């Protein structure tokens, strides 16, 4: 049942007016990168004897 | 520290710091406390200018 947002219209403004701010607050810091951390991680050891 | 001359730069660090870090945020952190309550009671009343 949805009539309660119907009967007030401030009420579902104000809700997405925070949802607006906080997307808008969140998308600087999140980071940008082209794709995602896919690759397996890898550790590597060295040695040298020369 | 301006009037030395070229090549010399000035770091704030310990207590300093956290002072400069704390004043900067002053007008952000009380504008969405504002912000916040404004919502709310907006939210609260059906109305905008209540």
């Amino acid at each position: 049942m949805s009539q309660f947002f119907i009967r007030r219209p401030v009420f579902a403004w104000v809700i997405a007016i925070f949802i607006i701010i906080f997307g808008l607050l969140s998308i600087p810091k999140l980071p940008i990168a082209r794709f995602p951390s896919v690759a397996p991680p890898q550790v590597n050891i060295s040695a040298t004897y020369p | 520290i301006a009037k030395l001359p070229k090549g010399i730069g000035y770091e704030w660090t310990g207590i300093s710091l956290q002072e400069k870090q704390s004043e900067s945020q002053m007008a952000f952190l009380l504008g969405l406390s504002m912000l916040v309550v404004f919502l709310v009671l907006a939210a609260l009343y059906e109305s905008w200018a209540i």
